[PDB]
């Protein structure tokens, strides 16, 4: 069954040999991103709907242990592309995609390409969740936020703040995406007083 | 034996048949390069990929 | 050993509105000697902050967007300019501020001389690597230099700060350049190439 | 092993005592030195090993823009042949310890619209980019971008 | 030769806007970022002499603007120098031309080209 998703996701984004030897000769213009999106959707459609509720989970938490074990941005990026569109065409339950995508544990602050990619899809796809799943993502992103030094590199850091744009998302009052009481209890309690 | 891949290429005294022939000797200058790009990948020595050097002919 | 004091008793504070009610009164403090309190803070103790590895987790955002903005007023009140005591004092002491800061107006009167090492050390430090909480407070000190003015304090300031400070994040250039002939081109690159 | 074991019984029994190299040093060196005699009479440089090897039809500069002496660092190129017709510059961000990794190509999808040709180089640039292998380099990069340029001028005409 | 020809040669020959520039680069070998050539003054001028303007060579001004052939100043002050007003249909084009670069509007050079887009802002 993960054979099934690992066949369908890797040949998704197989990258060809024999090109750059005759380079461009071959009749054939690679699908482009459009059209490649919309095949990949229909068959994970496909998967999704035959699989059941229960099954609902590790396959996306082995989706996103795929995405995060790729090493290109452009290939990262399509399949961040293709579960935006797998959340947004209401395939994809909108909690299960946010936590699946942090609690990954290869989301480490090093990783500044992924950070930013991933921290910008769920700014894309948190505005759907139900605000008690608004309040543990917002914990789960205060934890992760958490593990950064005092100090890191100069480059690296308006990819670090990625993550910035999402909680100042989540604690804006006109937004309303929940209550706002649960955002100074789920700060204040990893925030005592006297912390900075 | 069995067939692994195929494509097509790209379209573009007449008794010679010119484009067979430069398939030919481009498929047999080029493919050389291909199995020593795939043996430096194995020892992970960085490369750039496999280029027109200069000139258009090497 | 004053203004010292006075800011580390600063910088121990943790909520946004006691940080910003104690810089409120401790400018109102250093106007008994605003102008050697400017010397001081903008010489010794805002270098000594900035250039120590380890100091600079006290400058993080409660504290430190205030003490940013007490320094800035500080610069600006003892630039457009006072007890008795201060008097007799100040004619006491003897101090040569061309050798304290070497610069690797009139650049003899020492404010100025503080001013122009104070920002040759915030063009260093939004130039280097390693961004921490030194560079949230070199930006919030240029922020409020900004905000704070009417049009000069941002006479001394560096022209590569122009060029460096839209790298690490309009009207900060428009502001910052005080507008001569060059002072244009270094403008109209910046603005235009945001 | 054989004919060697009571040496090395000896020599590995004896380890980490400190007066060790004391004890070799008595019962080896009278012998030695009777018979032998006494003792004896900015930018990573990968980049610019890059840039200096390329075609003389990219023209590749750092951009005034962003930060610089750190890090990552940020290419605005050109492209100069009479084949190809002029495009848009095109933006690298070339990652600090850029082997073993692969650049990113900065996307400006804005200039490639308000035409036809400009959308087709974008469209064929970003299919040879899904098509590259990984932890490529930067010429490979600009040679998809010289191919897709004259993909897009052949499939036009 | 001179630019009118080669645009006006352009014209004759139906000339796509791409062979434009292949052929353009071909007729003159510097480029003296053709700006110092005047591409946008000519490519104004024999676009708006009819009422309506001929969008061949608004197609060549177009792609010579979203390509970086031509700075933005150079454009702003061959806008800049039109006038008549009479004609709406030429003035609709000249504001869809600057619906193009405005808001982006960005020089990468020296300072001497970021005073002279300040001077044709």
């Amino acid at each position: 069954m993960e054979t099934q998703l690992q066949s369908i996701f890797e040949e998704v984004v197989k990258t060809e040999v024999i090109e750059e030897a005759f380079p461009g000769m071959f009749m054939d213009t690679p699908e482009d991103e459009k059209t490649k999106l919309i095949s990949c959707l229909g068959a994970f459609r496909q998967f999704w709907g035959g699989l059941s509720q229960e099954s609902h989970e590790q396959c996306i938490q082995w989706i996103v242990k795929f995405i995060h074990g790729q090493h290109s941005p452009k290939r990262i990026s399509f399949l961040y592309d293709c579960l935006a569109m797998a959340v947004e065409t209401g395939l994809l339950p909108p909690r299960l995609v946010c936590e699946s995508l942090i609690n990954s544990d290869t989301l480490e602050w090093e990783r500044t390409q992924l950070w930013a990619l991933t921290f910008k899809l769920v700014r894309k796809i948190i505005g759907g969740v139900d605000y008690k799943g608004v309040r543990d993502l917002l914990k789960v992103i205060l934890e992760k936020i958490l593990t950064i030094p005092n100090t890191v590199s100069s480059a690296v850091v308006q990819q670090l703040l990625a993550a910035r744009e999402v909680i100042a998302y989540i604690l804006e009052r006109n937004a309303c995406l929940l209550p706002a009481y649960f955002a100074v209890t789920e700060i204040r309690k990893l925030y005592p007083e006297g912390k900075l | 034996a069995m067939a692994l891949l195929l494509q097509q290429f790209k379209e573009n005294m007449c008794a010679f048949n010119k484009v067979l022939a430069h398939f030919v000797a481009m498929c047999d200058t080029n493919m050389p390069f291909v199995g020593l790009r795939l043996e430096l990948s194995n020892l992970e020595i960085p490369h750039q990929g496999v280029q027109v050097e200069g000139d258009g002919f090497s | 050993w004053f203004c010292n004091n006075l800011i580390k008793e600063l910088l121990k504070e943790t909520r946004k509105e006691h940080t910003l009610r104690a810089v409120e009164l401790l400018y109102s403090i250093f106007c008994l000697d605003m102008q050697q309190v400017t010397l001081v803070l903008l010489g010794h103790i805002l270098p000594g902050l900035l250039t120590d590895s380890s100091k600079w987790h006290s400058l993080m955002d409660p504290p430190g967007t205030a003490l940013a903005k007490l320094a800035v007023w500080c610069a600006l009140s003892s630039y457009s300019s006072a007890s008795t005591r201060q008097k007799k004092r100040h004619r006491e002491d003897i101090e040569d501020y061309i050798s304290l800061f070497p610069l690797d107006v009139n650049m003899r009167d020492p404010l100025n001389r503080v001013l122009a090492n104070l920002f040759l050390l915030i063009s260093s430090i939004l130039g280097s690597r390693t961004a921490g909480p030194h560079t949230q407070f070199v930006q919030w000190f240029m922020e409020e230099c900004v905000d704070c003015l009417e049009q000069s304090v941002l006479q001394f300031m560096p022209f590569t700060t122009v060029s460096e400070l839209v790298k690490v994040s309009k009207v900060v250039l428009a502001i910052t350049d005080l507008s001569l002939p060059l002072g244009r081109q270094v403008a109209a690159k910046a603005i235009a190439a945001l | 092993q054989y004919l060697c074991q009571p040496l090395l019984d000896a020599v590995l029994a004896n380890i980490r005592s400190p007066v060790f190299n004391h004890s070799l040093y008595r019962t080896f060196v009278p012998a030695m030195t009777a018979i032998h005699g006494p003792p004896i009479t900015s930018i990573p440089s990968v980049l610019q090993g890059e840039v200096a090897r390329l075609d003389p039809k990219f023209l590749v500069n750092l951009d005034p823009s962003h930060c610089s002496n750190n890090g990552t660092v940020h290419l605005i190129c050109k492209l100069d042949d009479k084949d190809l017709p002029s495009v848009p510059p095109l933006e690298l961000s070339v990652p600090a310890d850029y082997p073993a990794q692969s650049p990113l190509w900065i996307d400006r999808q804005w200039q490639y619209d308000a035409n036809p040709f400009l959308q087709s180089v974008h469209r064929c640039m970003t299919s040879r980019l899904l098509q590259l292998p990984d932890k490529h380099s930067v010429t490979a990069l600009l040679n998809t971008w010289a191919q897709s340029v004259h993909q897009a001028c052949l499939s036009a005409a | 030769v001179n630019l009118k020809q080669a645009i006006l040669q352009a014209w004759k020959e139906r000339w796509s806007d791409y062979q434009w520039a292949i052929n353009m680069k071909k007729f003159f070998p510097k480029g003296a970022t053709w700006d110092i050539l005047n591409l946008a003054d000519a490519l104004l001028e024999q676009a708006m002499i009819g009422p309506s303007p001929n969008p061949l060579i608004l197609s060549y001004l177009k792609y010579a603007i979203s390509s970086q052939m031509v700075s933005y100043s150079s454009v702003l002050t061959a806008i800049s120098k039109f006038d008549d007003f009479s004609r709406d249909l030429c003035v609709q084009a000249l504001l869809d031309i600057m619906d193009m670069f405005c808001d982006r509007l960005s020089c990468h050079g020296k300072a001497e080209e970021c005073i002279g887009l300040c001077r044709a802002l």
